[PDB]
DNA sequence: TGTCCTAATATGGACATCCTGTG
DNA sequence: CACAGGATGTCCATATTAGGACA
């Protein structure tokens, strides 16, 4: 009656530059809650990165996979594929 | 209608009318499938799952295992045993 | 009363039950995957998730140009060094 | 991002479904 | 076969998300 509720949108990449940023923002902070989730129910290594538009990285990472983004081998070999 | 296995199956274990499908084969819980794919196929009709069978419903008893509830017995064919019996009731 | 108790509030700390745990890992892992996907889709972005069974097995997400990460020598060897030390 | 309202989902618990492997 | 044990799906019922609109 009031708002209409959450909206089954359509699984394609969104195209209003808005609402995208919006979604992008809710769904982010939202999966890296599960990564926490997931990682600490279960224990087991879980590793997440995300790169927005702007290029800024956000990454969760599990103690033992944390090289995976901090070491220079790695801190590498991702700048390298967010390219062409 | 909110039923379980080791449910189903020991309240076939109290019907006498059930005794050449499935009965007891001690008085300390173990028991015995003796028309197991039968048994099935009635639990498969509690559960509304027409393509059950014995393959199903032991791993479902397998699972059991664990959750030290119901074990096999090694050698006998179609033979198991509820471990808290007769406490379970 | 209702068939079953439905989905049930659970404490989010370690779950101590080998079986209850490794039910809900897969539960899970076939959710958070799914995520990836719909975010990474939903807003095109690069989405690098990476989960390892308590067992063995690492089930892995990734977008296009993150798949150089998981499919290179590279990255084989730097995920399997994170393993093991 | 931070709520609110409200429908869309994710997912605990208890098996069901497939499957690989074994004597 | 008859039995073990693993990964993933299903069904019920309810616990969590996240589209809109607006701050």
């Amino acid at each position: 009656k009031k708002t209409r509720g959450r909206v089954k949108i359509k699984m394609e990449f969104i195209d209003n530059k808005l609402r995208r940023y919006t979604t992008f923002s809710k769904r982010k902070t939202g999966i890296m809650k599960k990564a926490y989730e997931l990682s600490t129910l279960t224990g087991t290594q879980v590793l997440l990165l995300v790169a927005s538009e702007t290029g800024h990285v956000y990454t969760f990472a599990t103690r033992k996979l944390q090289p995976m983004i901090t070491s220079e081998t790695g801190k590498a070999l991702i700048q390298t594929c967010l390219n062409s | 209608s909110a039923i379980t296995l080791w449910q189903f199956l020991l309240q076939l274990l109290q019907k006498p009318q059930n005794k050449h499908m499935i009965c007891w084969t001690s008085n300390d819980g173990q028991f015995k499938l003796l028309q197991a794919e039968e048994v099935a196929r009635l639990w498969g009709i509690r559960k509304n799952k027409p393509n059950m069978n014995y393959d199903k419903l032991s791993r479902a008893l397998r699972y059991y295992y664990v959750k030290n509830i119901i074990k096999k017995v090694n050698g006998q064919k179609f033979v198991y045993k509820f471990v808290s019996y007769p406490e379970i009731l």
